[PDB]
Parts: C-alpha cells; sequence; structure tokens
C-alpha cells in the first residue's frame, strides 16, 4: 500500500493509500509503532510525503 | 386492503434507438434525454432545479 | 420514452420529487463525468 | 484491433475447430511449432546464458 | 406525389446501415503507469465482455 502512495500518475490511488493509512493509524499508537516497525515502509513514508505537499500545485 | 394503495403514472425509463453497447453515444444521448425530461418535470411541477445545462 | 402504469403507497407528486432527485444526481454525475 | 460479437464468436470458434481438427491429426502445424520453439533461438539463448553464467563465475 | 423520379440520386438503401452484430463491444482498457511503475495495475476490466 505504500508503494501505491509511491506512484505519481494516479491521483485517486494514491488518495485510497493515503486514506487507508489514514483509517490505520487512526486509533491510537500501537498501530503507528507497528507500521513504523518495517524499514521499507519508513523509508517509503519519509520519501514521499513531502513531495506529497507540492503535489500538482505549481 | 390493509395498505392503501394509489394508481401512479410511473417515471419515463430512457431508450434509445440503437443501443451502441460503449458509453460515448450512451452518455450523449441520455445526457440529452435527462435534460429534456428535467425540464419537462419543471413545467409539470411548480418547482425549480439547479444546476441545469 | 416508456410510460408505466404502477401502483405503490406513495401518491403521484411524491414519485415526481423522487424522480426529480434522481435525475439531477445522475446529470451532476454525467456533467462531472466530462 | 477492434472486438465485435462476430470477431469474438469467429474467434472462438477457429480456436475449438482447430484444437478438434488436431485431436484426430487432421493438422500438420510443423511451422507454427518449430517458429514458437524456434530452435535456433533455443542455441542462442543457451549460450547468452552460459556467457551470463561464465561472467558471474569470474567476476569473484 | 412529393414522391422523386427513381432516377434521382441517391439510390442505395444500406449505405449507413449497421447490424448490431458488429458494435465494438467493450474490452480491458490497459493502462500504463510511467516505465519504472512495475507494481501498477495495468488493466481495467470493469465491464469488459471478455477477460
Amino acid at each position: 500500500i505504500v508503494s501505491f502512495l509511491l506512484l505519481e500518475c494516479d491521483s485517486e490511488l494514491i488518495i485510497a493509500s493515503l486514506d487507508f493509512l489514514y483509517q490505520y493509524i487512526l486509533p491510537g499508537s500501537q498501530r503507528i509503532t507497528e507500521l513504523f516497525k518495517s524499514k521499507e515502509c519508513s523509508l517509503i513514508l519519509e520519501a514521499t510525503l513531502p513531495n506529497l505537499l507540492s503535489y500538482n500545485i505549481a | 386492503s390493509s395498505t392503501p394503495l394509489n394508481w401512479v403514472q410511473g417515471p419515463a425509463i430512457f431508450h434509445m434507438l440503437t443501443s451502441p453497447y460503449t458509453q460515448d453515444e450512451i452518455i450523449n444521448h441520455e445526457m440529452n434525454f435527462l435534460k429534456g425530461r428535467l425540464l419537462e418535470l419543471q413545467e409539470i411541477t411548480g418547482k425549480k432545479i439547479t444546476g441545469v445545462n | 420514452a416508456v410510460f408505466d402504469l404502477m401502483t405503490s403507497p406513495f401518491t403521484q407528486e411524491e414519485v415526481l420529487i423522487k424522480e426529480i432527485d434522481f435525475l439531477k444526481n445522475k446529470l451532476l454525475d454525467l456533467q462531472s463525468l466530462q | 484491433n477492434n472486438v465485435t460479437l462476430k470477431n469474438l464468436t469467429a474467434f472462438q470458434l477457429l480456436s475449438q475447430r482447430e484444437n478438434i481438427c488436431e485431436l484426430l491429426n487432421l493438422v500438420e502445424s510443423t511451422e507454427r511449432h518449430n517458429s514458437i520453439i524456434n530452435p535456433e533461438r533455443q542455441r542462442m539463448s543457451l549460450e547468452e546464458m552460459k556467457k551470463m553464467l561464465d561472467a558471474l563465475k569470474n567476476e569473484r | 406525389s412529393n414522391i422523386p423520379d427513381p432516377t434521382l440520386p441517391p439510390t442505395e438503401m444500406m449505405t449507413r446501415f449497421l447490424h448490431p452484430n458488429w458494435y465494438a463491444l467493450p474490452t480491458t482498457v490497459w493502462l500504463k503507469y510511467g516505465n519504472y511503475n512495475s507494481w501498477a495495475p495495468s488493466f481495467n476490466e470493469n465491464g469488459t465482455v471478455v477477460d
């Protein structure tokens, strides 16, 4: 799912992945730990989120 | 009858002469039909609609 | 268009209002598609 | 590049008929079966595999 | 009558006739996600006739 986040040419897929991750980490903090336990998910999130901030806004 | 019913002249269903099985011609003729039926029903009822183009 | 005589616990007015609502939503969706 | 009912039915019927005619041994498909296998291409690919394997072997 | 003379063009019937047996059914879509995006949904087969 975070790999789906890594795409660029599909806004709807990115929004779906972000909505799933939002609903995932929403109820509490143990799920945040389980999410960031994986090194790959952590790296992809760290490289993706700031660039998703400036996504298609010129 | 324990449930009183009425005679209701139902709604117009879209019917195209040639059904082409794809969405392009269907969507064109269907937008036309939708606008026409909205105009007809707005003429029938004492009401107004928003977003009619 | 085709009209089919039917029967329901509603009245003609409520049926026309429901048709207006549904057709408005459908036209909005078809417009948003393009 | 376009697909209609006629094209689909013709394609499916052609596949079925080819299979059945092959069951009765009423067809000779040596050209197709040797253009798909392509033993020349087999030898070429085998030699390429051997060269790549030697390359990976000698880099150590 | 308003009926024209039988020698005046046009004179053909099925010049723009299309039988439903050739109506271009729906099929797969074959999307393309960049060049290095291989973990990506390639098809879009929602209302297709054949897989």
